[PDB]
Parts: structure tokens; C-alpha cells; sequence
């Protein structure tokens, strides 16, 4: 239908002023496109900031560390327990993920600088939460603008207390999206944490050590990945960020292979661990049977025959289980058209799982992804399907209106818009408080969930029997 | 594993043995976790009176705040106006957060834009972002008004909002009398309630300041009602209902109840209802202006008294019996309208409910938090029910507020064990409910983490949460309820008594142990 | 012992050691109690599939009934009329019980008299009790009407109510046209709903039967609404509200919402509001009559169709989305009034709430009981929410009702695991929630004893109660709520979703055990 | 003022017809009155039936027995778990007090008789509740009127199954109040249960065996009595009805003394156990310090010096505790006037406890009590105070209106009337879901409950500020 799509893009864009029209035309394509620059002012971008990329996705999930949102009270509040990066711990005692530690800037701190307040905050953190294994200080916008040196404070205090204090200059004005904040967070781990055990040779490694890099355990996602990799004989030394401890991060230079799930947020440190430590890395996809199977086979191919045998045994165990899932739910979802919009991995990665339930993904797009993500997307998506980079509120509403999908999978700022339009909606960020969606057990929940929402009785009652 | 007819989500899936052993292997192999016996030791120390002393010596560290930042408020203020785009000059990450925060509380679309100031703007001002931002916004989303506020980035580098808006009108990016009220809302001064006030005062100045010589006080025979930061649909709706019952001409200035509750009928409505620009221009002609939440509307009070020349009544928030009475009686004498038999009856039904329920409510101890006016109205109503408001927390309270609440506590025998805490937060309150255990807490969803902390010590130490406030994210549709008026007092009375009776049934549901008191009738 | 600053009521006082040892001594010395190990054994047998089979073979023994007797209904019918004394010819013990039963549900005065038939009346009729009874009642309590029903004593000895009332008018004990409608309401036929129907049909005959030649159908342009046995103030109030929103002329025939909710203002009001005698006399002139709860209003339907010549619409109880729509549309075409934008919006807000909440509601399994129309409307609305009504119990249901509900279950994929049980009781249901465990139960307070029985087996087996029905004695002021209309559907949706989320928080409130799923946002 | 009271009675009574006026005048007195006959038709009597007296108060509380309300579904429902006669057990397995077992009469049972249905009901009870230690069958009105013989069914079935099945002909038409039902229930225990162990000599008695007779453990009331009596050295073999087992009832002929709390409901069987077994009996009062103390001393005086010593030690232990209660609450309740209305013991018995908190009881009255209860009341009440027997709804409303009391203590059918009038109210039946009110540490609960309701904030709030 390629000219309908070509003509659609053009029509939506006429409501704009001129430099908006030109820029957004570059960011809308029929399956090339340009990606990752700035958002156009006043157009209701779905994108967050560099702070969200650092505190919200990379640092925040690290369990036994205290993360300090250094700045005013806002950022720490809105991001308090918003993302479901699951963990095992005793919160407030040894684990701290769902708490909000903030320096709560007042006008005296803006005017004079917040570094003496940060120094005293670090001591207070130490007397009240003795069992923390480290501290991060996540900069909000003001910090960089008023010229604070949180690095000085981190070194002097870190030395004084013999504790790891990571300064992260992830100010929301920095970059164009959450993406730069991910980069800043990876470099923050590189410079202040990862190298700590380069001298230490006392970790007893094995030929099967691996680390899950870039699985943030949304709804248990990483736990459902790990079980499969470990049943296949491999040892998961580290889980990056989701339910991760600081000592696992410190131990990741000891593994034989790094398994990158989220490429956009973790490719940076993966490239660095292959440079400095020689550790090879690979991308995998644990969304749906097809992809979890090809991934399990490809990871096993990097090792010996005993891991390839265990791989085929694991595939055999779960094969009755996912075949029952497709037998139940694929009749119920066949030929339904899905339109997607998430951030930097999921727009591409979940397609496989939808196809295993006989669904067609007719449109997908990323908030903050780069071009190397869009080169990966091309292959996964079909012909004449719609691609959209940093879609505006207006645009997404207008595309759905025309294309008329059976399911929309996006974030919370999109959810209630489409449900009012009669389109079924599933959050593809928080999983709509469900999940895990990774692995085989995750496919059963995913499939249960697309079904419960797309074939719900409520959608047939959007119109009154009188109008 | 998974059984396809009984699919398990995260809970209870990770309770299966192969998962439980897997996590045990993770902890032991790689986490270098503290010994469980040590975690317990430190947990028991976090519950002590010694810890609590160290907790209140905090000067630099805020843990688990019970407030948000100024621009959040400015957005909710702005949504209350007809076909108005809230617009926050500065960083875009902010707007994604304010939208999400409100989306999860109301479970509705929250429309608001940013002009996406990057690093370039930090060194050269956000002037072009204001120019392009307002132009694109006007054309893409078709608003009759755009209400501009700011994020910290724009405040720290001192962008003159006024100049930036005037230069974008001059250069032709937006029409010269397209409405763009503004307010500087710095995240580091006050809180979200301060941003609601600043925004309202800015919109009031925009429609009024330069046109006062034409206005006569009392000529439209109406009373203006400024709601404040309000996140219950039933509070907007009940004020209106009661005023209409009285046959009192009114003008609710900032009214978001339609946008925050549009119907699911096949179409999305970006805008709905709200206070018209005509009501804002004609507002000086009102007999007076009533401030429903006066402790966070001080700037607004000075503008309505100083420029509009209204004699704003010294009225508390209309919460509880006495203050809803005082409200209706002020409205009665400003408008000259008598209080109808319907509201006199509704007052009597509330007093009837109080007499039916007092045996279960009497002497009940509460820890509670929230915004200043919500907290003092809840404290007043608890004293009226014969309950003890033992721990009163208001992170964004000021010294004068604290003195006004200690004064209302002093006048009651039920306020003798009560203490008001301003500038303190939910980690502070976590200690007060351990060392001076109340029966329940009345607060927002952040209080669920205090309840599981008290259960960890043991069942005898558990302090249940009663969700009344903002934000309520872990329950559905409680944003529809009412805390103001007699209606609101009836809903809180029914929640407080039934939470109490629920907990009694829970404590007496044990066969041949405690069920001798598992009474059919209570 | 007792500490005077912390006084202990029965719970937890008998948990003190000197009490615990004292009760242990009582049991051991004098009770000849069964061995605890044997009590456990028998308890575990009461939970089995084998026990359940023996439980459904009961022919003579009813245990824990979910119904009451005919005259209870007749009293509630009667209270709905203006300045009317319910009067139950027969035994006085009955009237003390009907008054208490309703007093505890509404927490209000319930006025009703007896003519105190003793043993003497058994052998010589209660004729003098009717004569004196009505005379004393008329003079002591000043009613404009007295509505007479009967207790079993008066039914078994066959007192002719009609003759007894005519002879007391003749002998001059009461004025010859003082209103005394009657109904024979035998406790051993049907249930309390049958008594409401019989009473209404008797009052309708009293104001109508002998004056029909004067009446023209449709001349007053109103629609009559017969409510049925209704114990929620919000159901009377919502029917009225919606009809007034439509601008539909109506007449609610039997309306107790004012007497059952008088204000506490220094005076007791024996009577308040209610349907006037003038509305009952003019009722044949209505365009039609709508029966809100038709499955217990069969006698009434035959009289309004047969004597008033109204064409009663085939409408189900207006519960849930589809049946409230069908109700408003019938009202729209009988009256010729269009459905206003307000009700079209309220329908949309309900559908919006449904779409916001469906993920937590989907596939949820319920056991539920109650009166016939309440149960089928709750079953319909649960099917609309995507929930499974697994155990449908209606002790006072009939075979045709069962077929009408199996038919609505058959039309939905969510009714495939559902079974409807008529003539069965709460001990029967105690077994179905053990052997085919649902998630929750929706029922009255008698269900609290089923919940503590399921917790005794263990936490995994506990089935929580959601109190919706009659009687609700162990919670305060839930008699004020609403189960009908869109309003009612919004209240049930919010209770069902939040009971579910509460139980999830309860199951995930354990530190480092299950709290990984103790989510802030749900 | 005795003439204000005299004139009050007369005024209230003018709204009546003639035979009502004459009869009610006899039932209203300034402290001489007639009691226990019939209620006048159509006058909203607060009284229940003989079924309530039997199933509701005597039989229902017996824990390990199943009580069958034999008749239609009504009675069993309305009385299901309405009275808080507390017990320790596993309900539905070995204990059954809060369950409703009924024969649920339909028209076929009325027409043909319910005795074959009763016989099959007994078998069903035995297969489903194996651990019951006995069965009662409480007749509702129809049973006596249709001529059923539940005694035949009880004997044949009781023999067949070797189980105690007590037939109780407590039909609500029988008698004039709950009172006859109590009598019928006492005679039902006498004829079918109490004599079972007259042959059995294997119970090892002691000189200090006693039984609490007529404490129905409302809110734990009996447990708070028993603890005190046993601390004083005595052994409580039985507790009659409240948390009582059938074997305790069967063992009561082995005690040395019967302690009657409720005289109106248990005097009948107490007189019988003194005739047949020689067991002396006495009335006591465990409401408030004064009365619990004189009672503990009087019970102790029936035994030796070691029980009188233990008595004085027990009095000494609880003396700091009740003195703190009066020190806290008596300043708060001094001079407040109480008007009461309960059934057959409490109108007289709680006065002591109110006086220990400096309260004056200005009016009291009974629903179903006899004249021997009103001879006991005379002494307890002051001069010119109002007495009322089987008070009508109209009368109680009119007396309160005039007398203007600070507290009303009555039942559930009265509670919400007076709260609407601005008068503080405490239920003196169910204790308003509070209690125990017996003994020393039930006095603590009593005292804070009268205070919480009388000095509650809501009472100052009944008039709208714009109505003044
Ligand atoms: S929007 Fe993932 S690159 Fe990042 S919070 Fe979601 S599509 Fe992020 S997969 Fe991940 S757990 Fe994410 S869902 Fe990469 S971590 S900045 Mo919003
Ligand atoms: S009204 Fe007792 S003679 Fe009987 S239920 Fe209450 S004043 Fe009864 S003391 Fe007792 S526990 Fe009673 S309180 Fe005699 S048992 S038929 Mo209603
Ligand atoms: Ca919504
Ligand atoms: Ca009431």
C-alpha cells in the first residue's frame, strides 16, 4: 500500500510550520530515516532527559547502592518507583531501589553551590544507611549550570570514607534524549567502578562465565532469561542493572562472554570491555520462542558441545510449554495488526514474539534510538510498513486514525489516548504491571496479555446504542 | 516452567523452586550480600528511638519526600482553563515526568508541552525555543491559550519569560493577542503548590492588570472560587454542586474536572471544559473571591485583594463539619442567599453518621501527611470524630502554618499527644510510626513502603495505610472521590471506620484463637 | 488485669496469659472436648470433595440460609409509603426481629408494630387483636396509613385479614376510610422478596381495584417505577436522579430513602418522605410501569398488566452496562424523552473505567449469592468486566430464573466454568469455595464465616469477602452505596479492582520474600 | 420532683385508647407496679418471644450442641449471631454457636407435619457434623399449632443414635414475652440433660466446687467473673449457657454451690437443683467494684477461712486497678443522669457500677421481668425515680423528652432514636460490641465506654450554626 503511506506522512505534516515540517519529514519513513538529534519545540515529544537515562535506567536498579538525585525535589519524585526494575532485598536496610534519596535544592543551594550540602549528605547517608555498598550522585540540570564539582566531592569523600562514590553528570539539558544519559552512565561505571578488581585475581572463574548486559529485569525479565542460560550450563556472574549488585559489576571483567540484550544502552561498555579485557560480546533476543531458541543456539555455539547439548535439552523441555501457548492464543490473535512505539530496543525486539502469535506489526518507532538501531529494524519489519523517529503526539494520533490497528503498544503517556479511541492498548515499557515477557515463561504471560486486551469485551461497547 | 491454563505472572512465578534456588545461587556466588543476621540487626536498629534521633539530625539528606516541584502545579493549574496548552519553558525531560506523574494518578491523558531546551540554550538563552515552541504548539494542537511556566534549567540561566514572549509576538511567530500568560516557577523554591499559585496569579494578571478602571466590585453578582492544587474530581464537583444547590452565582477559576475525565467513546478529546477566558476577564466584577486552599494561595490572595480590591474571607479549607459550615455561611452572607434545606439535611446526615460510628473512631491514633490545607482539614475533621492526629507531617509546610495547626490542636483534648512536623519527610515519619506506633496512616501511595516496613518488625507493629491524598498510584479510580464538604466528610468517615473494622476482622479471623470476637454485627 | 491508660476490650484481653491458662483449665477439666488432632481431621474432611457430595444430598437440613421470611419484605415495602405504619398481624417476637434486622443494616430507627397475638388467639382467632391493634396504633403513632401483613402463627390458624379489618371499621375501632391495605405473607411460602411483592400488590389493589373506570392509560404522562426489596439508599436515589436528568415524569412506588436516612438534628422523625396515597391512586394513569426487580415482582406484574392495563416492558434489573442502557432506552421510548448528554457521558466514563481496569479484572473467579435480580445483574456485569462468575448461589431462586441465568452465561466465554445453584445455601457454598476455589466472594456479612473457614485451611486457600448485598452488619454505612445504573457499576468496578489490588499488596508485603512485586504503580 | 413524675405518666397516657390507658397505668410507677402479663396490641413493644428466650438465651450458647430452629427460615436468620454469647471452639467442626441450623418449613411441611422431615434432618446433622455432642430442636410457632410431636421424634431418634436430642416447645405464641421461653428452656434441661449423671459417681469433686448459673458471657462477661472466683480458690465446674458445654451442664449436680447471676432466666433450675440434689444457691452481682467486692465476700463466707483469705487477697490485687478507673472516669461522669431499659436482670444490676462512677440512674425498667425482680429493684433505685414495665415506643420517647437524661442505656431498637434526639446512647444488651462489663477489669471497659459516648465531640454538633 506504499503510496497511501507516502501520502499519509505528507498530509499529517501540513499542520506544521516550515522548519518543523522539513525536520519531521526526515524523521518519518516507509520501510531510510535520520535519527537521534533534537526534538522540535512545542510538539509534545514522548522523550525524556539524560537524567532518566542514567538514574532511571542504568544506575537506579543497582540494588545495594544509594543513588542521590542531586538537585531539586521534582526528578527524584517523578522517577520514584516508576520503573519496575525488580530486585531481591530488604529496602532501607541493605537494598534501596524504590527509595528516593535527594539533595532537595533550595534557593541558597542554587546561589552558593550544592557541594558542601552534598558532602554533609554523604555523611548522613553513611550514619543512617550503614549497609550501603556504594553511592551514586545523579546530577539534575542545575548542578552543571551553577558550576558545581561533584567529582571533587566524590573523591575527597570517597577517600575519607573508603567508599565508592560515583559522580554522574547526567543533567537533563545534556543531550537530546535519554540516550546520552545512558552513555554518561556507562562511562561513569567505566571510570569509577568496573576497574576496581583489575588487580584482584581471587575470583575462581570457569569456561562458561557470562554476564547479562542490558537487561533491567522489568517485571522479572532478567530472571526469566538467566534461568534458561543457566539450565543450558552457563554461569551468570553478572546482571547489568536489573537486580544487580556493585560486586557483580566489579566482577564482570572476569567473564568469558558478555550477552548484550539492550544494545542502545549497553553497547558502549561492551565495546570497552572487549578493548581493555578482550571479552567478546554478542546481541541476543529473548522475546518469544523463535528468537529465544535462535539466541540459545547462538550463545551455545560460542562454547563447546556440552553447552550445545544442554541447549538442545533446554529447547526440548520448554517446547511443549510454548506450543501450548501458541495453540491457545495464536488462533485468538492471528492476522491482528500491531502498531508500536517504545524507546531504544523494544520497537525491533518484540516483533518476533508478535509473529509467533501470527500478528503483523504494521508500524514501529523509537523515542531515542540511533541509526544503528534503525539498520537492525529494517530487516525485522515488512514492506511498506511505517517507521517513525521521535513521533509527536499529533503524528501518532494521526497515523493510528488512518492505519486503524488492532493493538497499540506504547508508554503511559499514550495509553489512555488510544483506549478512548477504541484501540486496545498494552504498555510496552512497564508491561502494564504484568511481565516477565522474556524467555519461555515470559512468552506465556506476553501472549496471555495481548489476548486479554485485544479480545476484551469492553472494546465492543465504546458506542452508545443510540449514538 | 509454566502451566498454560494457570499462567503465573512475576508473583507468584519466582516463588517456584527452580527460581528460588537460582536466586539463592546468584546472591551467594556474586552479590557479596551482607549476612542475613546483620541485615536483621540493622533493620531493628532503624526502628529504634536512637535511630530516630539520628534521623532528625539530618540537614542535607532528604529521603522519601512528600512534595513535588513547582512546575507540576503550574501544569494542573493550566489544564483547568479552556482549550489551554500547559507549556513549560525549559527541559523536555520535565514535561515527560509531569505528564506521567499525573497520567498514573488520574489514569487519563495529560496534555502538556516543552520547548526542548538543550545545552546550546544554556549558553545562549532559550529565546528561539520560546519563539518556535509557541508557534509550533499553536499550530499543531490548536489551543485558544498557552500557559507558560519554567523548569530549573531556564530559571538558573535567567531567561526573561516576559521578554521572550513579547519578542515572539513581535517577530510574528504567534498572533499579537494570542493569550500567553506566564509564571516563573523555580523547582528550588517551595513546591508544586507554589507553582499552582504562581501560575494562577500569572493568568489572573494577564486577563486583568491592564483593564481595572472598567471594573466594579459586585456587578456580576458572582463569587469567584480558586481551588488550588486539587487532585480529586469530587472536590471540584462538590463545590459546584453545593453552590448550585444554594442558587449562588459562581465562577470556578481553574476547573480541570472535564479534561481529567473525558468519556471513552471512540474519540480522544485533548481539550474539554475548563474556565473560559471571559470568566477570567470578568472576575474583578465578582462580589468577592474565596480561596479554597489559602495556605498555598498567598500570592493569589495579594493580587485579588490588591488589584481586584476584593475582601477575601478568612476561611479555612471546607473540610470537616465546622469548616464546611463556616464556608456555606460565608457564601450565604456574601451572596445573600440562604442555605437550602438540602444542605441543612446533608449536614444532619453527616452528624448522624458521626453518632453511629463514634465508638469505633474514638481514641484512634493516626500518622498523616500531605499538602498544607489538606493536612489541617484532615486534622480538624479527625479531632471532630474524636480521633487523635498523633503525627502530622507536612514536608512543604511553613512556620506560620505549623503555628495555626498547633493552635487548632491545643483547642481539642484529642490533640494533646499530637505534634506537627514541617520540613520533615517520609523516612522521618517511618521512625515516628515505629517509636510511637499509631493505629493507621492516612497518606498517599508512598506510604505503602512504610506499611511493609512496620510488618517486617511483626504483625503487632504493623501500621496499615489508608490512601487519601496525592499521588494514589496503586489503587484504581480513587481520584474520583471527595474530601471536601459534608459529602467529603462522609466518605472519609466511612473509609476510616471501615478500615478500622476490617483490621479488627483481620485480627479476629483466627479459628479458636481470636475468632471469639469475629462478630457478625459491629 | 488491666492497665488504665491502655484498656483492653474482649480482644485482646482474653489473650493475656492468666486468661489463656484459665480457659485451658476449663476445657480440660469440664468440657470433655474432642482431641485437637481429631478436630483438625474432621475440619479437613469438611473441605473435601467427598464431604461436598454428602452436603448436596441434604433434603431436610438447611444450614446458614441466604434468605429471610416473607413479612420482613412486607415491612420494607410498607416503610416506603407516606406516614405509613407497617403492622404485622400475629406474633410480636417477629416484629422485634424484623426491626432489629433492619436496624443493624441501615443503622437507623425502623418503626413497625405487632398486635401481639398470644396462645388465646390460636384457639379463638386474632380478631380482637386486629380491632384493638389498629385502634391503638392509629392513636399512639398517628399514621395516615397502616399496612398489615402476617406472621406464621396467623397464617397457620387462617385468620381472614380482610374480614378482621372490615369488622374493626364497622365496630368503630378505626375510621371507615382510614387506609388499611393488607397482604397474607406466610413465612413458609417463598422468602422476604415474596413478602415485598405481596405487600405491594395489596396496597396497589387497595388504592386501585374499585376505581378503574375513571382511569385512562398515559393521561398523567408519567412512568411508575416499582423498586422491589431494596436495601441500598443509592439505588432509590440513582433511579430518581437519572429520570430527572432525562426530564422524565415518574412515580417511585414504595420509596423509603427518607425514613431510612433522617438527619440527627435534635429530633426523631418516625415518618419521613415516602410515596403518597395520591401517587398510588393516580398510578393507573401512567404511560406504563417499569419493574426494577421483576423476578420477585410477579404478582405485581399480573396486577399492573391485568387491572391497570399497562404493557410492562421486558426489562432486566438495570445493573451493568448493557442493562442500564436497555433501561434508559425503554424509558426514552415510553416517555418520548431523549437520553441527555450527561447520561451518555456517564456511560462513557464507566466504559473508560472498564478499559483502565480490565487487566486486573480479567479471568477473576467469583463465588456470589443474594436475591434473584441482584444476582443476575451482578453476573451480567461480571461477564462484561471479563470476569468468571464461577459459583452463582440463590437460595430463593426458582427453576425459570436458573434457566434465564444459564442462558446469559451460555452467551459469554466467561460463563463456561459457571454453575447456578437454586435452593442451596451458604454451607453448600462453603464446600464449592474449598473444592473449586475462587479468588473472592461477593456477598453479605454471613460470608465472613466462610472466609475464616478458608483461612483455617491456610492462606493459599483463603477466599476474601467483598461485601455487596443484604445484610451488611459488620461494616459501617455501606447501605448508602449504589449497585444500579452506571453509578452503581462504577462503584462495583472500583470495589472489585481494589479488593484485587489490596490482596496483591497483602501477598507481596513480605520483605525479601515476595515484595519484589510490591509495586508503587499498579 | 415526685408530682412532676406523677403528672408525666398521666400526660403520656392520654394519647391512648381506654383499655390501653388503664393497662399501661398499671405498668408505670414512681419508686408499686404490676408486671409480666401481656403487651397491648399495636403499641410497639420492645419485647421478643418465647423462642428468643430459649434458642437466643438459654440453649443457643451451648457450644458443642447443634440447635435446630424448627420452623420457617425467619427466626433462625434474625437470631443468627445477633447475641454475643462468647465461646472457644472450631465452629462447624466441634463448636456451632454462630451457625444457623433450621428445618426451613415450606407449605408441604405445614400441611403434612414436619416430623418425618425432622427425623431425616437429625440423620443429616449426624453425617455432616459428626463431632456434635447433642442436638436441641427449638420449636418456632407452627410446630405447636399444626400438632407435631417433636418429643416422639427426639426419643426414637435419640435412642436409635444414642445421642441426646432435647425437644424444646418454645413456640413464640407461647407466653407473653421471652420469659416463658427461659422457663421452658430450664425445664427442657431438667427433663432431658441434667439428670444424665445421677448414677455416675466418678467425678472427683472438691469442697470448693461451684457453677456460674445464668451468665451468658456477653463479650466475655463470664470469663471475667470466673477468673476472680478461681483466684479466690474456688473451682468453676460449670458455666451456664455462655461458652458452656453439655458435659458441664451434666456435671452441675456435683457442685457445692450454685452462683446465680441472672435470676430471671435461671432461678427455676436453681430451685430444682436445691430440691433434688440439695445444692444451695445464691444471687450475686459482678457489675462494678462495690458489688463485685460484696459478692466476692458473700460467696467466700459460704466456705472456710482459706477462701475468705484468698478473697481479701484478690480484693487487694484489683484495688489499685479499679481505683485508677474511678480516678480517671468518675470526674468525667459525676452527676450525669442515666435512664435505662433492658430485659430481666440488667435494669437493676448495673446501677451499682453507674454509682461507682458517680452517676445517678433516674429511670429504669424491664421488658419481660416479673414482680420478684421489681421487689429487688425498689431497694437499688432512689426516691421519686421512674419505673416502667414493658414500655411502649411512644412512652420511652416521651419520658426521655421530659426527664432529659445525659445517657440512655437500652437495646438496638432504641439506639438510633435517641442518638437523633441528641441523647448519648449505650446498648446495654450487646454492650455496643464492646465488653466484658463483668468483674474488675470489665469495670474498666464499662467506664471508658460510658465516658467515650457521653463526652463525645459529636453531641455538641447536632444543631446547624445558622439554626440558632
Ligand atoms: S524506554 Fe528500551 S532502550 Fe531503555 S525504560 Fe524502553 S524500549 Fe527505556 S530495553 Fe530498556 S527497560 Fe526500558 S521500556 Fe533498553 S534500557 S531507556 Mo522504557
Ligand atoms: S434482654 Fe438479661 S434477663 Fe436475659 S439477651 Fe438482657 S437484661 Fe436478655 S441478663 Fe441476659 S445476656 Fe441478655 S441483655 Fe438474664 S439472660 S433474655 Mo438482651
Ligand atoms: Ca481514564
Ligand atoms: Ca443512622
Amino acid at each position: 500500500s506504499r503510496e497511501e503511506v507516502e501520502s499519509l506522512i505528507q498530509e499529517v505534516l501540513e499542520v506544521y510550520p516550515e522548519k518543523a515540517r522539513k525536520d519531521r519529514n526526515k524523521h518519518l519513513a516507509v520501510n531510510c530515516i535520520i535519527s537521534n538529534k533534537k526534538s522540535q519545540p512545542g510538539l509534545m515529544t514522548i522523550r525524556g532527559c539524560a537524567y532518566a537515562g542514567s538514574k532511571g535506567v542504568v544506575w537506579g536498579p543497582i540494588k545495594d547502592m544509594i543513588h542521590i538525585s542531586h538537585g531539586p525535589v521534582g526528578c527524584g519524585q517523578y522517577s520514584r518507583a516508576g520503573r519496575r526494575n525488580y530486585y531481591i532485598g530488604t529496602t532501607g536496610v541493605n537494598a534501596f531501589v524504590t527509595m528516593n534519596f535527594t539533595s532537595d535544592f533550595q534557593e541558597k543551594d542554587i546561589v552558593f553551590g550544592g557541594d558542601k550540602k552534598l558532602a554533609k549528605l554523604i555523611d548522613e547517608v553513611e550514619t543512617l544507611f550503614p549497609l550501603n555498598k556504594g553511592i551514586s550522585v545523579q546530577s539534575e540540570c542545575p548542578i552543571g549550570l551553577i558550576g558545581d564539582d561533584i567529582e571533587s566531592v566524590s573523591k575527597v569523600k570517597g577517600a575519607e570514607l573508603s567508599k565508592t562514590i560515583v559522580p554522574v553528570r547526567c543533567e537533563g539539558f545534556r543531550g537530546v534524549s535519554q540516550s546520552l544519559g545512558q552513555h554518561i552512565a556507562n562511562d561513569a561505571v567505566r571510570d569509577w567502578v568496573l576497574g576496581k578488581r583489575d588487580e584482584d585475581t581471587t575470583f575462581a572463574s570457569t569456561p562458561y562465565d557470562v554476564a547479562i548486559i542490558g537487561d533491567y529485569n522489568i517485571g522479572g525479565d532478567a530472571w526469566s532469561s538467566r534461568i534458561l542460560l543457566e539450565e543450558m550450563g552457563l554461569r551468570c556472574v553478572a546482571q547489568w542493572s536489573g537486580d544487580g549488585s556493585i560486586s557483580e559489576i566489579e566482577l564482570t571483567p572476569k567473564v568469558k562472554l558478555n550477552l548484550v540484550h539492550c544494545y542502545r544502552s549497553m553497547n558502549y561498555i561492551s565495546r570497552h570491555m572487549e578493548e581493555k579485557y578482550g571479552i567478546p560480546w554478542m546481541e541476543y533476543n529473548f522475546f518469544g520462542p523463535t528468537k529465544t531458541i535462535e539466541s540459545l543456539r547462538a550463545i551455545a555455539a560460542k562454547f563447546d558441545e556440552s553447552i550445545q547439548k544442554k541447549c538442545e535439552e533446554v529447547i526440548a523441555k520448554y517446547k511443549p510449554e510454548w506450543e501450548a501457548v501458541v495453540a491457545k492464543y495464536r488462533p485468538r490473535l492471528e492476522g491482528k495488526r500491531v502498531m508500536l512505539y517504545i524507546g531504544g530496543l523494544r520497537p525491533r525486539h518484540v516483533i518476533g514474539a508478535y509473529e509467533d502469535l501470527g500478528m503483523e506489526v504494521v508500524g514501529t518507532g523509537y523515542e531515542f534510538a540511533h541509526n544503528d538501531d534503525y539498520d537492525r529494524t529494517m530487516k525485522e519489519m515488512g514492506d511498506s510498513t511505517l517507521l517513525y523517529d521521535d513521533v509527536t503526539g499529533y503524528e501518532f494520533e494521526e497515523f493510528v486514525k488512518r492505519i486503524k490497528p488492532d493493538l497499540i503498544g506504547s508508554g503511559i503517556k499514550e495509553k489512555f489516548i488510544f483506549q478512548k479511541m477504541g484501540i486496545p492498548f498494552r504498555e510496552m515499557h512497564s508491561w502494564d504491571y504484568s511481565g516477565p515477557y522474556h524467555g519461555f515463561d515470559g512468552f506465556a504471560i506476553f501472549a496471555r496479555d495481548m489476548d486479554m486486551t485485544l479480545n476484551n469485551p469492553c472494546w465492543k461497547k465504546l458506542q452508545a446504542p443510540w449514538e | 516452567s509454566q502451566q498454560v491454563d494457570k499462567i503465573k505472572a512475576s508473583y507468584p512465578l519466582f516463588l517456584d523452586q527452580d527460581y528460588k534456588d537460582m536466586l539463592a545461587k546468584k546472591r551467594d556466588g556474586f552479590e557479596e550480600k551482607y549476612p542475613q543476621d546483620k541485615i536483621d540487626e540493622v533493620f531493628q536498629w532503624t526502628t529504634t528511638k536512637e535511630y530516630q534521633e539520628l534521623n532528625f539530625q539530618r540537614e542535607a539528606l532528604t529521603v522519601n519526600p512528600a512534595k513535588a516541584c513547582q512546575p507540576l502545579g503550574a501544569v494542573l493549574c493550566a489544564l483547568g482553563f479552556e482549550k489551554t496548552m500547559p507549556y513549560v519553558h525549559g527541559s523536555q525531560g520535565c514535561v515527560a515526568y509531569f505528564r506521567s506523574y499525573f497520567n498514573r494518578h488520574f489514569r487519563e491523558p495529560v496534555s502538556c508541552v516543552s520547548d526542548s531546551m538543550t545545552e546550546d540554550a544554556a549558553v545562549f538563552g532559550g529565546q528561539q525555543n520560546m519563539k518556535d515552541g509557541l508557534q509550533n504548539c499553536k499550530a499543531t494542537y490548536k489551543p485558544d491559550m498557552i500557559a507558560v511556566s519554567t523548569t530549573c534549567m531556564a530559571e538558573v540561566i535567567g531567561d526573561d519569560l516576559n521578554a521572550f514572549i513579547n519578542n515572539s509576538k513581535k517577530e510574528g511567530f504567534i498572533p499579537d493577542e494570542f493569550p500567553v500568560p506566564f509564571a516563573h516557577t523555580p523547582s528550588f523554591v517551595g513546591s508544586h503548590v507554589t507553582g499552582w499559585d504562581n501560575m494562577f496569579e500569572g493568568i489572573a494578571r494577564y486577563f486583568t492588570l491592564k483593564s481595572m478602571d472598567d471594573k466594579v466590585v459586585g456587578s456580576n453578582k458572582k463569587i469567584n472560587i480558586v481551588p488550588g492544587f486539587e487532585t480529586y474530581l469530587g472536590n471540584f464537583r462538590v463545590i459546584k454542586r453545593m453552590l448550585s444547590e444554594m442558587g449562588v452565582g459562581y465562577s470556578l477559576l481553574s476547573d480541570p474536572e472535564e479534561v481529567l475525565d473525558t468519556p471513552a467513546d471512540g474519540q480522544f478529546r485533548m481539550y474539554a471544559g475548563g474556565t473560559t477566558q471571559e470568566e477570567m476577564k470578568d472576575a474583578p466584577n465578582a462580589l468577592n473571591t474565596v480561596l479554597l486552599q489559602p495556605w498555598h494561595l498567598e500570592k493569589t490572595k495579594k493580587f485579588v485583594e490588591g488589584t481586584w480590591k476584593h475582601e477575601v474571607p478568612k476561611l479555612n479549607i471546607p473540610m470537616g463539619l465546622d469548616w464546611t459550615d463556616e464556608f456555606l455561611m460565608k457564601v450565604s452572607e456574601i451572596s445573600g442567599q440562604p442555605i437550602p434545606a438540602s444542605l441543612t439535611k446533608e449536614r444532619g446526615r453527616l452528624v448522624d453518621m458521626m453518632t453511629d460510628s463514634h465508638t469505633w473512631l474514638h481514641g484512634k491514633r493516626f500518622a498523616l501527611w500531605g499538602d498544607p490545607d489538606f493536612v489541617m482539614g484532615l486534622v480538624k475533621f479527625l479531632l471532630e470524630l474524636g480521633c487523635e492526629p498523633v503525627h502530622i507531617l507536612c514536608h512543604n509546610g511553613n512556620k506560620r502554618w505549623k503555628k495555626a495547626v498547633d493552635a487548632i490542636l491545643a483547642a481539642s483534648p484529642y490533640g494533646k499527644n499530637a505534634t506537627v512536623y514541617i520540613g520533615k519527610d517520609l523516612w522521618h515519619l517511618r521512625s515516628l510510626v515505629f517509636t510511637d506506633k499509631p493505629d493507621f496512616m492516612i497518606g498517599n501511595s508512598y506510604g505503602k513502603f512504610i506499611q511493609r516496613d512496620t510488618l517486617h518488625k511483626g504483625k503487632e507493629f504493623e501500621v496499615p495505610l489508608i490512601r487519601i491524598g496525592f499521588p494514589i498510584f496503586d489503587r484504581h479510580h480513587l481520584h474520583r472521590s471527595t474530601t471536601l464538604g459534608y459529602e467529603g466528610a462522609m466518605q472519609i468517615l466511612t473509609t476510616l471506620v471501615n478500615s478500622i473494622l476490617e483490621r479488627l476482622d483481620e485480627e479476629t479471623r483466627g479459628m479458636q484463637a481470636t475468632d471469639y470476637n469475629h462478630d457478625l454485627v459491629r
